[PDB]
RNA sequence: UUUACUGCAGCCUGUCGUUGGGUUGUGGUUCUGGAUGUACAGUGUAGGUAGGAGGCAUCGAAGCGGGUGCGCCAGCAUUCGUGGAGCCGUCCUUGGGACACUACCCUUCCGGGACUACGACCCUAACUCUGAGAAGAGGACCCCGAUAGGUGGGCAGUUUG
RNA sequence: CAUCUCAGUAGGAGCGGGAAAAGAAAUCAAUUGAGAUGCCGUAAGUAACGGCGAGUGAAACCGGCACAGUUCAAACCGAA
């Protein structure tokens, strides 16, 4: 075989708790816990994951690590009249996934960029960590790049907030075609949010 | 009241009068894989469960004596509309 | 309002994740030294059920010490030794099983070595509190996420013909 | 009246353009076929759900409008 080192990074991260990544995870969550919500990083933790998701080593491509709490939609008990069905909220998790929460927090932190994609990079009993790739549509490098210059279009702005990333489409139910996508494509709002 | 354990009567299957043994019918356990059980498990969530939170009702003063008549020849059983008695026994 | 109905918060508690490293106590995981197997007597221990018979030996076959496997201080393997012939059975010790050194997986044997679920204790290194910090105190507990049961007019919606 | 309905409605928060979203099958079919997406008609108050009560409620096929296909990650080269 002649495999790339991206393949080895993939194998190492296939079962991370059974590889050296578990120990690295042990030292590394110590540093990550001390960090805040949204941290810029020089290089992706999983280079092969970043490159397959669209990361390139060029000007205007930023990579960030976002920390998100665990569990479901931390929800308030209603204080007025409700049905019994609508009174309970503890078991009500949201419809917004943790990955998309992290993507949207990164987008909020970086107003001038657009979220491309994100990937899981760690988690503990309280937090999950994601790495979000962002693109600068106003950088000349990105403008020249013909595989990324679609992001300079007026419709590519607000991708993470409008659900246009891969995680957003998965949460919208458009990851598949055919049966089960009757109330999801072309949009959740198009069918009165009855899908999902 | 007493009914004989065995007596000669009509078998609907072999279409003759043969000896038949009477057996009291015991109510079986409800399957957990029935459609109503699956619907109950599907409608269990937060809040009232609808008809699946109903408490079972009361009882009549007397229940019917559920009996089953097995032909001694073809070994097939049929069950007929049954009487209603406080005290039931088999004559032997 | 409540020991009306049905729920929901809060709280109590089991389990999973967070969550690591040691010491022992508990189950078999897995296998070395023996196939250790024996109503009746045995020349002889069914050398597992077996080609219902057929191979070894002073270059090894025994009557002995607390008898190294075992056991009825018998007897098979020749070992620490010294004593100077255990055959297979068509004389089957009139058979619970009747027996050739022939790839022993099998009720034992206790190196149980190695992973495992529960429980007890210890360590710090995660994690938590204090401090500006050195550091101090706790510590895989607690908090927290999820799930399971309880308690629950604290709160909600109703009913009370 | 509690599941249900009202209804993912009302209302809220975020993003955002002249349109937006979707979009080139890990699809739909059924014995063998079709061939991106969207929208309209139909399927049809059908299948399905439901104190199987009240009610809620598709899609595919098919007929149309308009039609459009492609770019990365990797393999090979190695700053070209």
């Amino acid at each position: 075989m002649v495999k790339s080192f991206y393949g080895y990074v993939r194998d190492a991260w296939k079962n991370p708790d059974e590889t050296y990544v578990n120990e690295l995870r042990w030292e590394r969550l110590q540093v990550w816990r001390k960090q805040g919500s949204v941290t810029r990083i020089e290089r992706p933790t999983r280079i092969d994951r970043a490159r397959s998701l669209g990361y390139k080593a060029k000007q205007g491509i930023v990579v960030v690590r976002v920390n998100v709490r665990r569990g479901g939609l931390g929800h308030v008990r209603p204080n007025r009249g409700r049905r019994t069905q609508k009174m309970g909220k503890n078991k009500v998790s949201g419809g917004m996934s943790i990955q998309r929460i992290a993507e949207v927090r990164a987008d909020r932190r970086y107003p001038n960029l657009e979220v491309l994609n994100s990937y899981w990079v760690g988690e503990d009993g309280k937090h999950k960590w994601f790495e979000v790739i962002l693109v600068d549509p106003h950088h000349p490098v990105i403008k020249s790049d013909k595989n990324l210059n679609w992001v300079c279009d007026p419709s590519s702005r607000g991708r993470a907030t409008r659900g246009k990333t891969s995680a957003g489409r998965k949460g919208r139910g458009m990851a598949t075609r055919g049966k089960g996508t009757e109330k999801t494509r072309p949009s959740i709002r198009a069918y009165k949010s009855r899908g999902k | 009241m007493k009914i004989p354990k065995r007596f000669r009567t009509y078998c609907p299957f072999c279409k003759t009068h043969n000896e038949v043994v009477v057996e009291r019918v015991k109510k079986g356990q409800a399957s957990s894989m029935t459609h109503i059980a699956r619907q109950k498990k599907r409608q269990e969530g937060i809040g009232n469960s609808g008809k699946f939170s109903k408490v079972p009702g009361g009882d009549k003063p007397t229940k019917r004596i559920w009996l089953r008549y097995r032909c001694t020849v073809c070994k097939k059983a049929h069950q007929r509309p049954c009487f209603r008695a406080k005290k039931f026994e088999f004559k032997e």
